[PDB]
């Protein structure tokens, strides 16, 4: 019997009360700025860029990405802001490349499109952290990768910072040949000139595409090769379409333009022999009581004041319901069940300070949760030191650990939301971005940081004073104030959302107004892949 | 995710090619821009017996039509008059 | 076979080791040299090749001069026979 | 019948001649400096710092470490040179932390002890990486992990770079409860002070011992008699040590091989003529086969393919009774050598034998007829052979590593159990006078295509700065300075040094392979 | 969105041209000649046999197939020409046996039948080997096997070549027992005297049922009341095959499927104008593609590597809605087609996917440039990654098929789930006049060394004899005489038949393939 | 074979022998040009180890 009635969560907010302007107000300033921003990004490399790149005949990057999805389905790109102002001089819009999910012949898979505007698609550090996390996250939820390789190789300058190490270029290839041997399709279209770097792809891929003129494979480039040996040789006769497609072989397929390569990309998909099948229940889904543009009132842009994670819950979940878990024990910490688009969903979010009773009863419930094979949705919200300043934190270690363990040893799909923010052990405690979630995602009015400015100021001078005292150094008391002003911008710049987003942490920052759709896509994404049994470690105690 | 996604898409009219952009909103209507011009569209395909009707409004005028997409042809039928449109053949 | 007799009976014409260039060479036209003899050193990639003479007779004619490129496997040293 | 007569490898240099001469005092002059560099870095934090910490009532780290393993078991330390010189103004030695390999009550464990006299024991970025290095080692091969904990916590400059990363100090618990999980135990002794929120490194842990008065998880009072997390009391830093030795032993735990085993036999040849052999030029070209001959079980070597693909070398030997396939480089790898390697590779996965790379290669053929004939194809099916293997591989660098050749031949990025390079290794994309010549003809067609005019002068000009910088990044000290490359070592230990290495990568069952899509 | 138009494969013939007309000529008088033998064959035994028979008030063997299976459904016979001229004076109609996979109950079932009228159910060497056959194909399709027995026993003449060997006789009792122990059913229908000892074939079996008065197991009361061999009484041979329904009906058995399947769709060219297209002269070639194109659903097919290696067609389409990768010949084999054909079996093992090969093979190439780039080494690795895969394997021979070009394309004895060949093809180890050549010249040779003198007139009469062999051993009906191919197939129902089978061997589930060592 | 070995001399490897290729297509050519254990080993790739005799 499905018919039970059942209470709903949410309240109607005070339109009227000047609070909910005020945070309306803010929040749709953040919301705008970052709008305008992502159309900036969006424009690409530059004017003269793209006038050469279209003039060669091919296809801007995201007109290759729209013929290539399925018409009018949703595209989730991720990290759009990746490289925003991360190098002093240098613009690299969107890190030089273009990483989502989208559905390709019915088939979600994860591009990969390099944006040859940018330094003629050369791979910055944070292009290849940017590639190297779209692998991961296509390797975890067994989706297909399609490459559309448009390269120029490694930037030869900060080589250190791209060759050298595991987590650089050598990765990509070791990540490629994995998936591969583990039965998740690796596509690679070779759309334009690629390079040493770039030539390697579309050999360990299990299918090529090669346009006809632009698509150049060579091992090594033209100038390359004559500083290696002092050979010359054109581009088209050292590596081109009708040589690899016919003689050298490594071309398994060969396209006239760009469009002939996208409709030979999507019936290469379409012969996969592929079938999605899900392992939780499903119900139909309703849509929630309350409008989602009501969450810009609610939360604002103060990390000062405290709201009710429950509103936010009740805006972004199937009708609005919500079955709450040991709601009077721990009240700081909300957990329950609900459903989202029909799936399943452990929903774990802050409320106030972590304590004892908050931290067991969220081992309880993700305890729960992976032994019923649920989702888990983390809702970060950590509350800054400035009401407490330690209330015998030693207790919250003891128990904040059993938290850390149980979420890490987790092999539920995981997705953290940072919605306020983030510090200390919090973020670690919370599926930080160091445990593994599928996705994480901030708002625009998020700060992650170690510790607040002011907490943090307050304790270097301290140690400082205190080792000066022991040294006989008098510390000055002015010194105590020359400190604390620096070190307090200094947070807050690193904080930024922006700040965390140029680097690959935290995929994208997105609207609040766009979580449910958000959160559904990224869920129904990640639901491709089976849910494996959960280990856990030895809980103390 | 922040954008609005635009399609451009050629529909061959009579002996002469014309490019369309169609703007996907959020709301569900779509804004096409043809030339200098921009029509706001939104409407829906119903069946009457064996028979595809489009429902659509453009620049708040709505009209109804039999749609038949025969071939790389696209015939809209009504009352007023009938349409022949040809979808280009990639080559 | 123990004896490592079969590793001597091996043998072969001089032949440039890769494509690359040749920086210089110690053979002239008609000159005596024994086998071992460095006839050119040839670079064509990060590293750097000297060619020994493959047998103790005198060298026929030069192939290829200094900045000149030598395709993989092709002769250099040309021997007058004996 | 195991008496039939092998042929062994390897040939008697001429030490009179000068080449060998200068080589050898190349060699010599490379090792020295690094001895002594290791010595200053072994001082520790400084005077001052020890001073303090030994008024304090207790033990140096190194002292910790000698007093915890087993009585003249040797000790395999890594990354020795993190941190060396990373920092423009402040000096980490060790990186602040120490890691290694020793045997515990007869058992190999791995041992992170912070180092309490360097910026009071705060992590920095390096020391993180350091200890996820450690981590990662230990989860590969199955080691018990002992962790002597003397934290600061997080180096609040740089907060960002190691607080908010995956790869970044939140991964050393996630770490550490993973490996709980797969049964591999996490042993935790708080031998120090935990002033910052380190509390949750012992807690964490399977077992804790936390010394009686200097160690404070706050009171070690309130801890141990009161919040329980102490599992053990100790008075003071020895008998923490002796309990953890008992703790250790109580394990119940048996290591069993999977290869077979022969008796040892020492190679034919003096370790101290590879100076000479190798030297300190990496334009001259010596035989891997001196190097394979003075490190192997008796100087046997049975080579597979000889004389197809003559530039890359490849057979089985043992090393200390364990079997071993020995990849190295002669030369430029061409087709042939990409193919006979994944053949070997394949051969070594099908039998479970553990895989040794010795890196001296200079890049990958380039030429229009070597693309005509796919030499990117071979190389990529050669590197994914590479990539697939389940089978220990331990990557050796005793010369240069450039280009793809580095990722064909087991590099840093396609996870090798251990990785080291010699004193006279280079590592860099491409060698630096050639990617000078490279930039400067983009730039130069660049204004050719816009109408601009580029000066002889100036190309030449911008072609100093990279062959300078390509230099300096390529230096073995540089890279050993960042966690890449593990420790730079002596080469007359390698021998030692592999086989303490393949006994530790020995402790884990061998796993069956599986390969991707071998591109014909 | 699988909307995405695409483009069509095959082009329409012309038919006024005269080569159309002498090819379809040449194959509609082999179909005729076909399907004459195979009505002859259908006669059965002879009259006076089929009159006792019938006065014996029992069913002949086709009527009680026609019963069996559900009303209206397709049976798949196999084998029909077996014994065709095989012994020199004995006629064998069929073999002496009926085999072949209809629906009894909605399942698929594979039905053995034993002819009585031919030498009162007599076994002779080809009867054992077709209904060996008939059981392997059934244990490898997990499909229920159904044995309706009327058999005499083994037939005294020829004793040695059936009761002793492996593979003959005894061996169709284990594979009855390895099928029960695998919970593939087995059912015996008694429905003749087993005057012999095939007592023990009811006895194995897992559910009997035996006719009142025909029927023995040494008599039907004895056994139905007493003995208890019989687990179903049946009055007659209606009754009989109504039980074995039901009893089928009783499996508790569904068919799942594993690969993706889409609807349906007609080739866009008749059948039909595969006569003109292929003809009957080998000499002349045809392009595989048209033969591709008259089969595949819709006549859309996606080839792969279409410029590599052009004398050998790869691809993907879809027959009846079951995805399958096509692998035909269009030529003469080399390296690169080796190679190619190496990756499209390792894509389709892979994403598992069933295999359809085409032959017409006429070898492989040989020269001294080809064996300078190891064809021999292609040849090797196509013929493993054949060998090695584990997908449903069908082959259909369409014209030649010779030299090491058959075990390449999956052949005979690499076990393809089902083999067919067209009234066009010809099999031997070699063309006749090549092997002319080949033997003449060695003895030739031979008498040289020893200091004999070959007259050429010898070596002309030498040749001739293997010219006139060679053809008589490679006519289809030969090779259909003994169990090798199946049967004999009409070009116009190579679809239907494709269906069918594909049908049948999906109700095994597709294990993982594991490769060998690939000798690159 | 995953390992092969091949004498020097009496070692021949030839996909078709002299006789088969000259009755396939017309091609003379020596037994050892065709197959042989140094061409195998160097060249062509097939041969895994060159043996100087039975013994070896
Ligand atoms: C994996 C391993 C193990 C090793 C390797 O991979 S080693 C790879 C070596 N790379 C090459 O061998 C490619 C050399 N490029 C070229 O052959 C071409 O250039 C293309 C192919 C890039 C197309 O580009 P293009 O030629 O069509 O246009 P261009 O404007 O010239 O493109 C931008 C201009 O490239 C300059 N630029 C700066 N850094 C690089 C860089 N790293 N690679 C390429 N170009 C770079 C940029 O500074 C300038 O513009 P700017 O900054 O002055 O405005
Ligand atoms: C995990 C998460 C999620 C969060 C966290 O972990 S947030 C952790 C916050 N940390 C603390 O709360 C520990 C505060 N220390 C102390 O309470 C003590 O100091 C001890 C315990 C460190 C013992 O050391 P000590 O007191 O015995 O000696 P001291 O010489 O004073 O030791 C060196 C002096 O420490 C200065 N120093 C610089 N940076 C740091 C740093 N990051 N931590 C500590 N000290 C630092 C150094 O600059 C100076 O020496 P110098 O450089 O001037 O020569
Ligand atoms: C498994 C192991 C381990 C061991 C064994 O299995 S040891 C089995 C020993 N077999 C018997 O013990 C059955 C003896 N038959 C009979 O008891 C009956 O005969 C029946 C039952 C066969 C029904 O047949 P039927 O009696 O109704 O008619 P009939 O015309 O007589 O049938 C044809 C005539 O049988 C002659 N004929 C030739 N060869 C045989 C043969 N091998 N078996 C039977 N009959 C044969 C045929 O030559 C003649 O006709 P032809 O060739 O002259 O025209
Ligand atoms: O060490 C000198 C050459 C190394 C780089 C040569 C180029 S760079 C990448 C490509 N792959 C190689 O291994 N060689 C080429
Ligand atoms: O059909 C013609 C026979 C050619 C194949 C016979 C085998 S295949 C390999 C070998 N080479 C030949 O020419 N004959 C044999």
């Amino acid at each position: 019997y499905h018919g039970d009635s059942v209470a709903s969560l949410g309240t109607q907010p005070d339109l009227g009360s000047a609070l909910y302007q005020e945070n309306y107000k803010q929040m749709k300033a953040l919301v705008n700025q970052l709008h305008e921003r992502v159309e900036h990004i969006k424009l690409g490399g530059g004017e003269k860029a793209r006038a050469l790149h279209i003039s060669r005949g091919k296809l801007l990057p995201r007109e290759r990405i729209d013929n290539l999805i399925d018409p009018g389905s949703p595209f989730l790109e991720l990290s759009q802001f990746a490289g925003y102002q991360l190098y002093d001089n240098e613009e690299v819009p969107g890190g030089g490349i273009i990483t989502g999910i989208g559905r390709v012949s019915g088939v979600e898979c994860m591009i990969i499109a390099n944006d040859a505007t940018v330094k003629g698609g050369a791979y910055y550090p944070v292009t290849v952290k940017k590639q190297l996390r779209a692998q991961e996250i296509a390797m975890q939820n067994r989706l297909p990768c399609i490459y559309l390789v448009d390269s120029g190789g490694a930037y030869l300058p900060r080589q250190a910072d791209v060759f050298p190490d595991r987590d650089h270029f050598g990765r990509t290839f070791y990540n490629q040949a994995i998936m591969s041997s583990k039965n998740i399709a690796q596509i690679a279209v070779v759309m334009g000139s690629c390079t040493a770097g770039g030539a390697y792809v579309p050999a360990m891929a299990d299918e090529n595409i090669i346009v006809r003129k632009q698509g150049t494979i060579f091992l090594a480039g033209p100038p390359l090769v004559k500083a290696a040996t002092g050979e010359e040789v054109s581009a088209e006769d050292l590596g081109g379409a009708d040589l690899h497609c016919r003689k050298s072989g490594v071309s398994d397929h060969w396209a006239l333009d760009d469009h002939h390569a996208l409709h030979l990309t999507r019936k290469v998909v379409r012969n996969l022999n592929y079938q999605k099948k899900l392992d939780v229940t499903i119900e139909p889904s309703e849509e929630p009581l309350f409008p989602a543009d009501e969450l810009y009132g609610i939360v604002g842009a103060n990390l000062k004041r405290s709201f009710d994670v429950r509103e936010v819950i009740a805006r972004i979940v199937d009708g609005s319901r919500f079955t709450e878990f040991k709601a009077f024990y721990g009240d700081t910490l909300v957990t329950g069940f609900a459903r989202i688009f029909g799936y399943p969903v452990g929903i774990v979010g802050n409320n106030g300070v972590l304590f004892s009773e908050s931290a067991k009863k969220g081992t309880h419930f993700v305890q729960l949760c992976c032994q019923r094979n649920i989702p888990l949705l983390f809702l970060q919200n950590i509350t800054g030191f400035m009401v407490g300043r330690e209330y015998e934190a030693e207790g919250i270690a003891k128990d904040g650990a059993k938290m850390v363990a149980a979420v890490a040893c987790a092999q539920v799909p995981k997705i953290t939301l940072i919605i306020g923010g983030s510090y200390g052990a919090g973020n670690y405690g919370m599926c930080g971005r160091a445990y593994s979630p599928r996705f994480l995602y901030i708002w625009p009015n998020a700060r992650i940081s170690v510790m607040g400015g002011e907490q943090a100021a307050n304790v270097l001078a301290t140690i400082t004073k205190d080792q000066r005292a022991r040294e006989g150094k008098q510390f000055s008391s002015a010194d105590e104030a020359a400190l604390k002003e620096p070190i307090i911008k200094k947070f807050e710049e690193e904080g930024n959302p922006y700040y965390s987003s140029a680097r690959v942490w935290d995929d994208g920052i997105i609207d609040p107004a766009d979580t449910r759709l958000v959160l559904g896509l990224s869920f129904s994404a990640a639901l491709n892949a089976p849910i494996e049994k959960t280990d856990f470690g030895i809980f103390r105690m | 995710l922040n954008i609005s996604y635009t399609r451009n898409m050629t529909l061959k009219d009579g002996k002469n090619n014309v490019a369309i952009a169609v703007t996907y909103n959020h709301d569900g209507s779509y804004s096409m821009q043809i030339e200098d011009k921009t029509f706001q569209v939104l409407g829906n395909l119903y069946s009457e017996g064996d028979c595809t009707y489009l429902k659509c409004s453009v620049n708040g005028v709505a009209s109804k039509a039999k749609l038949i997409i025969l071939e790389n042809t696209i015939y809209l039928f009504s009352k007023e008059g009938s349409i022949e449109i040809d979808i280009p053949v990639p080559k | 076979y123990l004896s490592s007799v079969s590793s001597q009976e091996t043998q072969g014409g001089p032949l440039a080791p890769m494509t690359g260039t040749i920086e210089k060479v110690f053979v002239k036209a008609g000159d005596k040299v024994k086998a071992g003899d460095s006839l050119m050193v040839m670079i064509a990639m990060k590293m750097e090749h000297t060619i020994k003479s493959p047998k103790d007779g005198t060298v026929k004619k030069v192939f290829y001069r200094e900045g000149a490129q030598a395709n993989r496997h092709t002769p250099l040293v040309e021997f007058e026979e004996e």
